[PDB]
């Protein structure tokens, strides 16, 4: 039988927001000049010049 | 400073080679060999001044 006092219910949710999935458009990474690149030991990547 | 240019100038000024043949690797090895020799007195004092 259809009962109204128990079928009624209240929902809970957030007001509003936006969905973000990319998570990479918010970061910028500009490389250093290719000549002056160093390694773990703080020595330049190519030490011949 | 890419130091192969100086070695190329030296080899060309010797006036017997063509820099179109000898590659860069031998130029760099020659540079490393050449660094050891102490320089002439006049040029050393010119650089010091």
């Amino acid at each position: 039988q259809f009962d109204f006092r128990n079928s009624m219910h209240m929902l809970t949710s957030n007001l509003t927001f936006t969905v973000y999935s990319d998570l990479l458009a918010f970061v910028s990474a500009d490389t250093v000049e290719p000549i002056n690149a160093v390694a773990f030991d703080n020595m330049r990547i190519m030490n011949e010049l | 400073k890419k130091m192969k240019a100086i070695v190329e100038d030296f080899l060309k000024r010797l006036h017997i080679f063509d820099v179109a043949v000898a590659p860069d690797d031998q130029m760099y090895r020659l540079r490393d060999r050449l660094r050891l020799l102490p320089v002439e007195v006049r040029r050393l004092d010119i650089f010091n001044l």
